[PDB]
């Protein structure tokens, strides 16, 4: 009836910023603990203060002390606030080997306790970024040992994926290479984010033209809000994440979904709006709200999770999916003829004090596997493979001890990745 | 995360100078060492650079280093020298007289294992090491050959710190002595070996930038330098303040250098207007980076256009959107992809730091590796080829106990260093 | 009639081959525009980090897709591209177009990634 | 139930500011959507507040920053304020081809999000001109690929033709003539409006001798509102508009229909009056009220439709009918012996609050199909053959990819135009 | 939509310095560049012509081109210089002294790249130009040659802009020196392939409109420029502000010239009155009209009564009816059909602008195209063909490196344009 949120790297600790203060607006929580009645996300004590259930993991002080010395630090427990000395130089082999390895009988057991704390676990959630130094390295030092620890347990991460056009450091797909071989090997389920296409849904859908990571962010952190507590909230149809271990991949190794939401709505919009069920439905069709820059036309389509919020009509549910059959640009698979789960909240979903997002009575998140995610993929690949070729930036790793064929291994770890999605597109 | 600042010859001493007079004014803190600032910014992170002393006195964590007092006799009698505290001022007699044999080789190094053991004093009063700073000329004789022992003996203490100095690049128009370029041919030698990167700086190229761009009128090397300063200034404070691209320079490092012997840099400031643009120039992010792109802002005589870059660092200050800073970074890539190497998809590293310094309300500062840098280094060369040939002057070398084919053996170094940076050039 | 000769000349020598070092690469260009009787040139490129790879002649009719000047194959079908690109003058810099048949108004083009040779 | 009003170039908009402010005067619409009580041009939202469902047509800002900076601008969304960035530059190459072709695939696509909010998707109507930049070029590209998209919808054109004498640019024969083919090539319907007519109407029956674009586009409007809402509005006889495409063109290549409307009144007017419904036919069939500077006189009529408003007894009206019999000099084909289609609306005209027109208890539109017409497409042929022979304007579109052959074809094009009303009147 | 006046020469920087001082007090604006207006007609078309800066401060998108200082050592001491900014005052020194070989080919080409490069910093500074507006003299030599390699290299950048230039006819009777027609002579030789359209400037006209219609007593060029620039500010403002026949030039460009080389135009200005003539006329739309038809308004010495009208632009200003407009257009068609083509049913253009002008109810525009251009084109010639012949102070241009024949393909160049107008004459 519990789970956890884990923010490693600097990222992941700035989306849950935005996250966790969204859950402050799951009940309207005062920021001491004060909230009346809900006991998944927190830890309730004799004072009737609730405390998060979450991991804070930095290897600098600086993202920390933004967190310790702002808003809602009373809510947050210092047990929680894990701090390092010594920064990981944007290295995976700082993160997974080298700095990271001194801090983990720290974080490991600060988990233990946690995990000592919750009455029937059901699993966990992590928030990094694929080519970090410290959402990366670590966090594959991280999910190898909780999958030591707790194998029959859920493992969630919701990763922030590097644009093709922009990138803030170099190293970014020269790192993301040897993260993603061991994400495939012990995560259950990996989202990946590209902040690209999110530019692009805010300066049309909301038409803003000045975001920073803030306003980035608190677009995400209300979809995973959607995600996480909506289903863990009572609705209609109350469908729980292990069931998206169930009906949503059906591979041993297939889970990067692609996640949609397309309410998006400004506050001009809003006084011109009349949205149905099924309008989202094609709006979360539409190239423009993929939160990824591909191209969905040209991909196949294997899964697709379907999560409402709050104005929900059945029988209008089924006419949204009679709209899909009858729209069809999509080649769906045969191998599933209609595997389309639904999931409904009965609550209406929520507004920021202080963002930009408008009031609507309806939220669509849906989920979906397509095959074009490869192609991504392979904007990755041919970004390792000139770094190869020249051999840059080889002797940051060499001198922590990494070898060179281990970079062509993870590079035919990330070739049999893209032959395996391949193999679904192909075969019929 | 604490780092000293090692400032060494008659330059570097007075360059330097004007570097904590940018700091100590940037947090609002007394000549004598109180405290006066506002914010919390300027009072969390004084770690980094100042030693917290008794009565709320913070005591800079830099060394100054000659043989001759009278560079410090200046610092000490003048402004904000009374918050240095006396261990901080090594110097003997006599000075070298601008001779890279004597200091390194013969002379200064008595000298420096006094300054080496209160660099162990101070390094062990810090709570954890980062790197050491260093800054002196190419042509300084104790500035640089001093420091080259100094470089050696601290990277065979400190392997795991980083190691960047400030080097003044000796400009083919100014020199005072004939020996000057032999003074750079024997440093880097030594500098590539020992030094982890270092930065560019040319008074020549200044010139230019004082002039046809700040239309000033009678330039000092203090009013060089205070736009020097600026320069440093905006590297590490970024690794200090908050900010949402919070880079570290051992980040940096990484990024930065493909190859680890060709650590290189070329310097930049965006913001640079005269007085009278002031009233006339817009304040966008488009606008610091057109700047950040030409020929004119850059610190070293060199054309970047001439060159190809390497690798780029986007240092930003101010209240910025990402969004306008990624656009305007990508548009760059997509106009003068001839510009660039090939094998690298993004050659330009985004530090976008939030918090704004005071005046202005952006700023920036350019860093770029590029092959261009190859044409100050056969300036060097094709001097010391001329020089070598007819040994003007040689005795006074060779007097103090020094080795013709050591030369050539930093000749041969830096001839290497010349096809170093062409066989990754096309 | 309808050119664009003089722009796509304004295109390489503003944006995309400037340089001193392209300066030797761009004098066999100019004579070449010079050379050809088509009124419609278009450049080839790799991805859209916009780096020269070939130029091409190609025009709305079947007249030749034919490899002018530049590293690429000699003939690129209809199939074969990808992306459509222009050139805004005023920008100094491309912009996309959406798919469509392409013609004079179109400036450059990218093709597909296992065309290119390993 | 429902259809679409498209307005292209910058006449159609100047038109359609007086057409949906005498839609607003059709039930007392207030400027934020509040109406009691009808969803035919409009969408409702759940705030009870009506859009419309327009189009917006410009690639200019000028003309629709008059519309989303004035007065009913609470009522338009900027999903419909669709704006360009470059000109035109009032041809038809940069109109058909060259600048709209950027702008057509948002363009096309807010139609498909607009067809999809309705249910009986009945048509559609289009507002432009003969001779203009956008109205002509981009009307000739729009209406080509709505002809693909939805083959069997209707497609209406009320479209503005220069005067013989008054012409506001000299290339205005010299692009109505490429206008014209592919206008007949796809369009369902399309009317003529000539000013210099309307400027005689308003010199004598108002006897208004300062009149603007606005004043003319009152009159203009208030018939569309007749022809168009009316007959989807409740009445004694109920026509609708596909059986305009029934009787009114027997032909597959016939439909330039001529309009008149000839309740025409002045407040001073007013009280010299005594107007039956037979009176007002009489005034339909004068040369003073024919809306197009022709003589119809010589002229052998086609079709005949009446459509009446307000004060009508069918009785009364075979009368009228009657009188068309009795009074010939009107020369009416034997091929149709008495086909005279009668339209009739329970409901009064309105009075524009600010326009000079009186208030009548009868108003009359007549639609009609004469042979007359083509002799202004022959004024039209010489001002396109002159140029041509002299080759003038010429450098504009071969610069732009037009070939000189389509100007000979488009004339022969417009030669067999005129062969094919020719045929009409000649033969019987 | 944005335009960039480029002034060259000593005229015209002080021509289009009278422009600006138009514009600026058209929209509310203070010297400094504060907005003080009240209209949003005002607010909102301030992109076409201005780039906002900080504080609310309109910079003029607009470059002043000179060899030398003191004209804009002038108008930077004068009035309305406070807005300018010093990246437009682009000199050298010394000028070339009224010589179009000197500024075209040998010595004005090194500050042209100067020019050009903060044209490229400005135009990439813009959102979408529209054109590139210029103002000089045809006998100009700082003014014309200067601009004559301008023009050659920006439409060797931007073909897709407007290239209009605003010249300054060689008056028979005003002359300083006596190879000014030899000036003018090489100028069209190249404006006529590198521009798309110019309009045509005599004082010498200007000087009976300022005497005969307004009673005028001493005229300044000032006083000349204070009619020119209504003129000026007529064509473009249309483009800017709303209305009912918002017209662009480059749709104007289309109506107005039937073939491409065949852009020279005929401006002028209806409502010319003096203070006099103020209480004994009415003002209405046919009382402008036939100003508009009236010999005496044009602002080049020619006899439009003599020639034929090819083109005409009606470009009104103020609230007027559309029937009005429209039957007063018709009537002088109806009229004087003998001074038109045979070919074209409507040789007029009619360009309505809702938006008033200042103090005046109305306002109007003409814009013309005829065949009576070629008489002061045969002025050029005539007096071309004895100054050949006798080549005085040739050897100026000699030395400085141009052929003979070049001139006589100047000539046969101009030969054929004296052969163009009669071809569509009769
Ligand atoms: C009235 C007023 O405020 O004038 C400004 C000013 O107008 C200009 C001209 C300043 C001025 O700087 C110079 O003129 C200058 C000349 C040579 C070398 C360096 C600077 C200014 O001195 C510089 C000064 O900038 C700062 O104080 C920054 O915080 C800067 N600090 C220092 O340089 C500094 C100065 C004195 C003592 C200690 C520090 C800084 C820059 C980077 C990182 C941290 C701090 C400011 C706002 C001004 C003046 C006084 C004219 C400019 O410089 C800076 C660094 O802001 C030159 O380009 C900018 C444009 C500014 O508009
Ligand atoms: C008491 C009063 O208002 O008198 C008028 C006036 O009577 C007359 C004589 C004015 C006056 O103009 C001249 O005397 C004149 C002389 C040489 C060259 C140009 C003008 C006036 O100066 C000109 C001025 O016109 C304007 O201000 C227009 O808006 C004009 N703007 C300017 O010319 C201008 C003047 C000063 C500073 C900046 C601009 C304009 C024209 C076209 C497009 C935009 C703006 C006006 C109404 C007047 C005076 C003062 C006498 C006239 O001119 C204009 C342009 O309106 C000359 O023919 C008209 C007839 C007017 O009646
Ligand atoms: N959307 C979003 N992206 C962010 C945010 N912060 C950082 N990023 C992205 O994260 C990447 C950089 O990751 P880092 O923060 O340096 O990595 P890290 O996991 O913290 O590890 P270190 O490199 O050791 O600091 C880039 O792609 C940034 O765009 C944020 O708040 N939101
Ligand atoms: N009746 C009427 N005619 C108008 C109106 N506005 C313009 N016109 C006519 O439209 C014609 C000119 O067409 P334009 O509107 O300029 O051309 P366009 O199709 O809008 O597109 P561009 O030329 O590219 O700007 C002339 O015959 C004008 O008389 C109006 O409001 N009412
Ligand atoms: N109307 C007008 N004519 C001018 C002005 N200045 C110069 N002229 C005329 O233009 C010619 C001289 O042009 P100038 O600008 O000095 O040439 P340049 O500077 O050598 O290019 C002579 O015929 C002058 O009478 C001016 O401000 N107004
Ligand atoms: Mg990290
Ligand atoms: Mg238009």
């Amino acid at each position: 009836r519990e789970c956890i949120s884990i923010h490693v790297g600097q990222a992941g600790v700035q989306i849950g910023n935005a996250c966790w203060e969204l859950y402050c607006l799951e009940h309207g929580i005062q920021p001491d603990g004060q909230m009346p009645s809900f006991n998944t996300f927190f830890s309730e004590t004799g004072a009737g203060k609730h405390v998060p259930r979450a991991v804070f993991v930095d290897l600098e002080p600086t993202v920390i002390d933004e967190v310790r010395t702002g808003t809602y630090r009373q809510l947050f427990h210092p047990e929680q606030l894990i701090t390092g000395k010594e920064d990981a130089a944007n290295n995976y082999a700082r993160g997974h080997y080298t700095i990271g390895k001194e801090i983990i009988d720290l974080v490991l057991d600060r988990i233990r306790k946690l995990a000592d704390q919750c009455t029937g676990l059901q699993g966990f959630s992590v928030f990094h970024s694929f080519g970090g130094g410290t959402g990366s390295g670590f966090t594959s030092l991280l999910m190898e040992r909780l999958s030591v620890d707790y194998g029959k347990k859920s493992k969630l991460e919701f990763s922030i994926y590097p644009a093709p056009q922009v990138s803030t450091a170099v190293v970014e797909p020269y790192n993301s290479i040897l993260t993603t071989h061991t994400t495939l090997e012990h995560s259950d389920c990996a989202f990946m984010v590209d902040n690209e296409a999110i530019y692009d849904i805010c300066r049309r859908n909301l038409d803003i033209e000045r975001p920073t990571y803030t306003n980035l962010n608190r677009l995400i952190g209300q979809i995973v809000s959607s995600i996480t507590a909506s289903l863990r909230f009572d609705g209609a149809l109350n469908v729980d994440l292990t069931e998206f271990q169930t009906n949503l991949v059906p591979y041993p190794r297939g889970h990067f979904p692609l996640a949609t939401y397309a309410p998006v709505i400004s506050a001009e919009k809003a006084y011109h709006e009349q949205l149905s069920v099924a309008e989202i439905t094609n709006a979360c069709f539409e190239p423009a709200n993929q939160m990824v820059k591909c191209d969905p036309r040209h991909g196949k389509y294997m899964a697709c999770c379907l999560l409402y919020r709050g104005d929900v009509v059945p029988k209008d549910v089924n006419a949204a999916i009679a709209t899909i059959k009858t729209k069809r640009t999509i080649q769906f698979v045969d191998w599933c003829p209609t595997g389309f789960k639904v999931g409904i909240n009965y609550e209406p979903p929520t507004v920021v004090p202080g963002g930009d997002l408008a009031k609507v009575q309806r939220a669509v998140c849906m989920l979906s596997n397509t095959t074009a995610i490869a192609e991504a993929w392979a904007r990755l690949d041919h970004k390792f493979d000139l770094m190869y070729a020249k051999r840059a930036f080889v002797h940051w790793y060499v001198g922590e001890g990494m070898e060179e064929g281990e970079f062509s291994e993870a590079r035919e770890d990330m070739a049999a990745l893209e032959k395996d999605y391949e193999e679904v597109g192909v075969d019929s | 995360r604490e780092i000293v600042h090692i400032q060494a010859g008659q330059c570097g001493n007075q360059i330097g100078a004007k570097f904590w007079e940018v700091i100590s004014d940037e947090h609002g803190i007394d000549p004598t060492g109180s405290y006066h600032g506002d914010s919390d910014l300027q009072l969390e992170r004084i770690n980094v650079y100042y030693n917290e002393a008794a009565g709320n006195k913070y005591v800079p964590r830099a060394i100054l280093v000659d043989l001759e007092p009278g560079t410090m006799d200046s610092v000490r009698s003048g402004p904000f020298g009374q918050i240095f505290r006396p261990d901080n001022f090594v110097f003997g007699q006599s000075g070298a007289g601008n001779n890279w044999a004597k200091g390194h080789y013969t002379e200064g190094a008595e000298l420096v294992d006094s300054v080496l053991d209160v660099v162990r004093k101070e390094s062990e009063s810090c709570d954890c090491l980062q790197g050491f700073q260093l800054t002196h000329s190419l042509g300084g004789g104790t500035g640089s050959g001093m420091g080259t022992l100094l470089i050696s003996k601290i990277r065979e203490e400190y392997p795991d710190r980083i190691m960047n100095t400030f080097s003044v690049v000796p400009s083919p128009k100014v020199s005072d002595t004939v020996v000057e370029p032999y003074n750079a041919t024997l440093s880097v030698h030594q500098l590539v070996e020992n030094t982890d990167e270092t930065y560019c700086i040319d008074n020549e190229a200044l010139y230019d930038i004082c002039f046809r761009t700040l239309k000033l009128t009678t330039p000092t090397y203090g009013d060089l330098n205070h736009l020097v300063s600026a320069t440093m200034s905006g590297v590490t404070t970024c690794l200090r303040f908050p900010g949402q691209l919070n880079a570290d320079l051992r980040k940096l490092a990484v990024n930065m250098v493909p190859f680890p012997r060709l650590h290189f840099f070329m310097p930049g400031f965006a913001p640079l207007t005269s007085r009278g643009s002031q009233q006339y120039r817009a304040l966008t992010v488009p606008e610091l980076t057109q700047q950040m792109f030409d020929a004119k802002n850059m610190m070293a005589a060199c054309d970047p256009r001439h060159g190809r870059y390497l690798t780029v660092a986007a240092v930003f200050r101010g209240r910025m959107s990402m969004k306008e800073v990624d656009e305007q970074m990508l548009n760059v890539q997509n106009k003068n992809s001839s510009y660039f190497v090939e094998w690298i998809p993004n050659n330009v590293k985004t530090a976008v730091c939030d918090i704004p310094p005071r005046g202005l309300k952006m700023s920036a500062t350019f860093i770029g590796n590029s092959t261009a840098i190859q044409e100050l280094f056969k300036r060097i060369s094709e001097q010391f080829t001329a020089m070598f040939r007819r040994k003007a002057f040689l005795h006074w070398y060779t007097g103090e106990g020094m080795d013709e084919m050591e030369f050539t053996e930093a000749e041969s170094n830096m001839n290497d260093l010349v096809s170093e940076y062409q066989q990754y050039q096309d | 009639s309808k050119s664009n000769k003089p722009i796509i000349h304004a295109a390489i020598s503003h944006c995309c081959l400037a340089g001193k070092v392209n300066e030797p690469h761009k004098n066999s260009i100019l004579e070449e525009l010079e050379k050809c009787d088509a009124n419609h040139y278009i450049i080839l490129f790799r991805d859209a980090g916009c780096q020269f790879r070939a130029l091409y002649c190609y025009y709305p009719d079947t007249e030749e897709i034919y490899k002018l000047t530049g590293t690429g194959p000699k003939n690129i079908t209809k199939k074969m591209i990808d992306k459509l690109y222009k050139y805004s003058s005023d920008r100094k810099q491309f912009n996309l177009i959406p798919a469509k048949t392409m013609s004079v108004s179109v400036d450059a083009l990218t093709i597909h990634n296992h065309l290119w040779q390993p």
